């Protein structure tokens, strides 16, 4: 591949100028070894002071790996890169990937390094390996090949990728392969034993066309909108009924015909919170009607690819996290819950960081894009620590919730 | 002649679509012209500048200035216009090391690389943009026109291009001599080592021999400064460091400017002088642009200034960094939302100190502020030492565990240990998770008229207790909090409180221990006095008894 595909930024937009955040000595040393080798292989080159652009870089360890790996925060450059009608009018997102029994994700990021980057755009991929305590100037590089994490890399490589895969795709009409950034999502409907073969069969097929031995295994048959459920009790205290009425009042923003007044009439008077109240039959009926309403799907919920996906996360305690993906309030496209984050029973931020990555992976598989996160955490705590637990080669956007939402109760 | 390597040229462009400067040359006096001709003739003989023809259309004005006793003229070429039209550069000298991160060095020499600066060539295709004109005597001949062949002093790209060229020249010498450090600042290169001073001077002229490859003369710095080094506001001694002397002026009349230049010295001194506090003297700074305003000191402002100068009475120093020892950071609460910290490796020998002030909020608590301080120190330490320090914090391990397991936000602080240094950060109240059996249940509500600001707040309970209080100059949100306050006031040690105020519940669920609002503060003080409080929320106007009953009582 000698020829360059011409790329440029959006109109009236300069290249990124994002400050590099401080790094630990061991991450700096890891990056120095990684970049020295990349320089010898010609993937990157030293740049001079005539390049004022910058994109942040740090070091990562991927799932079950002891090798340091470099990750570039290309979020700004991706925003500023020309909108890619990626060799096409676009590929329709494989709606069938989200319905196949198992999905295996493969890091095919190395394939990018074998195709060259447009000579005029390389300047915009500039990054800095920072020094400690400003004791030397930062080491300044730019890319010569398609870098991992860049919007243009999957687009530019799509012609070669679709060619590499066609023999395997021609053999298997039932395997659905999807590409998002540096990752290949391989989803079949056969059982695990032959599934690890056919990904190894595709794996082994790739190396012949010019890797990482690695993978991740998903099961999108699960991914629904978790129903709202009400308690089933033989004796209701005043407090129980007050919570039920609150939850039903909230649910009535989502569901039509939710009624509360028969349950409200159980609370005639000024009663102690712990006093048991017997349900009337009109209140039992009303509670029953509410139960039936809550088992239907919500009306008029549709994905609009012109709007952002929004993901909210609530810390529920004891390693449990609830989350909802939507585009407009109360029209949940997907809800879920996580428990016992592996290797983090003592670290809230590690758990939250793993939840963000899981939710983003589900969002890629369902809609082919990442959601905008609303994180229950102060900006300064998240910003200090998330890079320590990040393991994906993409990075989504996030905002911070500083007021405790009342609705954490309702997803309990 | 011994061949010398060329210093590789940096390509330079103007800002896109922008052209070079076209500024008129000022008229000068005959004595200034004569001075500029002599000055420019010598730089021309040294290659710095070159004469050009009349085709070049660009121009940048020249000046001649004097000094007090220095009875000589000196050229000034005003590149303000060319700088506005020159591309942005990678300015790679913005950050400067902090002394607490530096390891000690047995020996340090200083070389002057001033002459080296002029052997860095300016990009050939860009020189036309640096053209300037010496006006002629009596304006009777064409003015002498020159352009630069080297980086001009005062031009936008000169510092970045110069330091980049030196760094590239120095890179192989540093890499092949790992037992020395080399640091650039101005026209001076600092070389430190830990080897015996004989091996040091050999490495030094080994470096000069290396610089000769590109033909750069580098003698020792004239009038060699004995320690301490006076550099970026510090005093670098061979084994200790401190800031340059902090002397706090004596004044009967403090103005905005006299006030804001003290906090500067205080902020600068807070990196080594422990316990510096700035809030009260800072507070007088909240909103004024007239810097001559004489605003009196509160006697909390006088107390902390006096509290300062007692800390500034004797000089104190930081130690330099030893990578073989652990890095430890200790924090103290000081009151009114400010915190101090010390970072050290061995007890009583601080690397540096510092302080943290609370973020401007309506409500807050000590644990959140301590957490913020921890993150700031964490980030500072990664900057200075490339690692997170071990923390010593004045909060009990059980207090932190209770806080983060129950707080609605995700939170984390790195490896730390309790240090019993009062005052201790603590949680001041904890709401119940379940209603309290046997405790009185207070149904509270408040309401206000948006126009007349008249309102009511009150409660009704299961034991028939009731109260409604009329209020003036109030809001809906205020009466809702006042209703909760009355219930706390009038209940025993254990109490269930039922509110429909999402506003009140959002404040209390944030767990503040102090507020801008005295009403919230009064509620906090009530919560501290209780043994158990269960706070329940219901939606308003759904006929929830107790809440329906009190809602009618307080709504007009
Ligand atoms: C080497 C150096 C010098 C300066 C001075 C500027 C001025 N004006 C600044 C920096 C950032 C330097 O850069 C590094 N400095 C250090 N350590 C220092 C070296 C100096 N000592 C003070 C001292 C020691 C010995 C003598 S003596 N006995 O020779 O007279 C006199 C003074 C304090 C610590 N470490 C590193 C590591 C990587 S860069 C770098
Ligand atoms: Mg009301």
């Amino acid at each position: 591949p000698i020829e360059t595909v011409p790329v440029k930024l959006k109109p009236g937009m300069d290249g990124p100028k994002v400050k590099q955040w401080p790094l630990t000595e061991e991450k700096i040393k890891a990056l120095v070894e990684i970049c020295t080798e990349m320089e010898k292989e010609g993937k990157i080159s030293k740049i001079g002071p005539e390049n004022p652009y910058n994109t942040p870089v740090f070091a990562i360890k991927k799932k079950d790996s002891t090798k340091w790996r470099k990750l570039v925060d290309f979020r700004e450059l991706n925003k500023r890169t020309q909108d890619f009608w990626e060799v096409q009018l676009g590929i329709p997102h494989p709606a069938g990937l989200k319905k196949k029994k198992s999905v295996t994700v493969l890091d095919v990021g190395d394939a990018y390094f074998s195709v060259p980057l447009d000579e005029d755009f390389r300047k915009y991929t500039a990054f800095t390996i920072p020094s400690i305590n400003n004791e030397t100037p930062g080491i300044r590089y730019q890319y010569n090949v398609l870098p991992q994490g860049w919007k243009g890399s999957p687009a530019i490589f799509q012609s070669s990728m679709t060619k590499i895969l066609e023999p395997f795709k021609k053999q298997n009409p039932d395997i659905v392969i999807y590409q998002y950034m540096d990752d290949l999502y391989v989803g079949s409907d056969l059982e695990i034993g032959q599934h690890r073969t056919k990904i190894e069969e595709l794996r082994q097929h790739l190396l012949r066309w010019g890797f990482l031995w690695m993978g991740y295994e998903l099961h999108p048959d699960k991914w629904t909108v978790q129903p709202i459920v009400l308690p089933e009790k033989d004796s209701w205290t005043v407090n129980d009924i007050q919570k039920l009425v609150g939850k039903l009042n909230w649910a009535s923003q989502i569901y039509p015909g939710i009624k509360v007044r028969q349950l409200s009439k159980l609370l005639r008077g000024t009663k102690a919170l712990t006093e048991v109240i017997p349900l009337t039959e009109e209140a039992e009926l009303e509670l029953a009607e509410n139960r039936e309403i809550l088992k239907e799907p919500v009306h008029g919920v549709y994905y609009d690819p012109s709007k952002d996906l929004i993901a909210e996360i609530q810390k529920q305690g004891q390693g449990q996290w609830t989350y909802q993906i939507y585009q407009e309030p109360f029209k949940n496209l997907k809800t879920g819950k996580y428990a016992r984050m592996r290797g983090a029973h003592t670290n809230d931020v590690k758990q939250l960081t793993e939840a963000v990555q899981k939710i983003t992976t589900e969002s890629i598989v369902i809609w082919g894009k990442t959601p905008k996160f609303k994180l229950p955490i102060q900006k300064e705590t998240w910003e200090t620590w998330w890079t320590e637990y990040w393991q994906a080669t993409w990075i989504p956007e996030w905002e911070f919730v500083n007021t405790p939402p009342l609705v954490k109760l309702w997803y309990q | 002649m011994v061949p010398i390597s060329p210093i590789e040229t940096v390509p330079v462009k103007l800002k896109p679509g922008m052209d070079g400067p076209k500024v008129k040359q000022w008229p000068l006096t005959e004595e200034k012209i004569k001075a500029l001709v002599e000055i420019c003739t010598e730089m021309e003989k040294e290659g710095k500048i070159s004469k050009i023809g009349p085709e070049n259309p660009y121009n940048t004005p020249v000046f001649a200035i004097k000094k007090k006793d220095s009875t000589k003229w000196r050229k000034l070429v005003d590149f303000r216009e060319l700088n506005k039209r020159t591309q942005d550069f990678w300015e790679v000298q913005l950050g400067i090391p902090h002394p607490a991160g530096l390891p000690k060095k047995k020996s340090v020499t200083v070389l002057d690389v001033g002459d080296a600066y002029f052997s860095v060539p300016l990009d050939e295709d860009f020189r036309k943009y640096t053209a300037f004109t010496i006006p002629s005597i009596n304006n009777e001949t064409p003015g002498i026109r020159y352009q630069y062949n080297v980086l001009p002093q005062g031009w936008k790209g000169s510092p970045a291009i110069f330091q980049s060229s030196m760094t590239k020249i120095l890179e192989p010498f540093a890499a092949q001599n790992p037992d020395i450090v080399i640091y650039q600042y101005m026209d001076d290169l600092y070389v430190g080592s830990d080897l015996e001073i004989g091996q040091h001077r050999t490495k030094i002229e080994e470096l000069r021999q290396h610089l000769l490859r590109w033909g750069l003369t580098t003698p020792d710095k004239k009038h060699q400064k004995e320690p301490p080094f006076l550099w970026m506001g510090y005093e670098l001694h061979p084994d200790k460091w401190t800031v340059q002397p902090i002397v706090l002026p004596e004044k009967d009349s403090w103005t905005v400017n006299d006030i804001q230049k003290l906090v500067g010295k205080l902020n600068w001194a807070s990196q080594i002088y422990p316990g510096i506090k700035v809030r009260q003297l800072s507070k007088l700074l909240r909103g004024t642009k007239a810097l001559t305003e004489v605003i009196p000191l509160t006697e909390e402002a006088e107390l902390e200034l006096a509290e300062n100068r007692e800390i500034l009475k004797e000089p104190v120093h930081g130690v330099y960094y030893d990578p073989s020892k652990d890095l430890i950071a200790e924090i103290q609460k000081q009151g009114q939302g400010q915190w101090t910290y010390q970072i050290y490796q061995e007890p009583f020998k601080n690397l540096k100190t510092g302080k943290y002030a609370r973020m401007r909020g309506a409500h807050t608590n000590d644990v959140k502020q301590l957490t913020e301080a921890v993150q700031k120190i964490t980030t500072e330490s990664i900057v200075i030492w490339g690692k997170t320090p071990k923390f010593k914090l004045p909060i009990q391990k059980e207090t932190w565990e209770t806080w983060w397991t129950e707080y609605w936000q995700a939170t984390w602080i790195p490896e730390w240990e309790f240090v019993n240094t009062p005052p201790l950060v603590k949680l001041w109240y904890q709401l119940e998770k379940e209603p309290i059996v046997g405790a009185e249940t207070f149904y509270v509500d408040g309401a206000a008229n948006r126009e007349t600001k008249l309102g009511k707040a009150g409660y009704v309970t299961n034991k028939g207790r009731q109260k409604v209080v009329p209020l003036t100059n109030t809001t809906n949100q205020k009466t809702e909090l006042q209703a909760i306050y009355l219930a706390l006031q009038d209940s025993g040690l254990e109490v269930n409180i039922v509110t429909d105020s999402q506003y009140a519940l959002g404040i209390i669920q944030a767990q503040p221990d102090k507020s801008e609002s005295e009403l919230v503060n009064q509620i906090i003080e009530q919560l501290i006095k209780k043994e158990k409080v269960y706070l329940a929320w219901v939606p308003a106007h759904k006929g929830i008894g107790g809440n329906e009953q009190v809602d009618k009582l307080v709504s007009a």
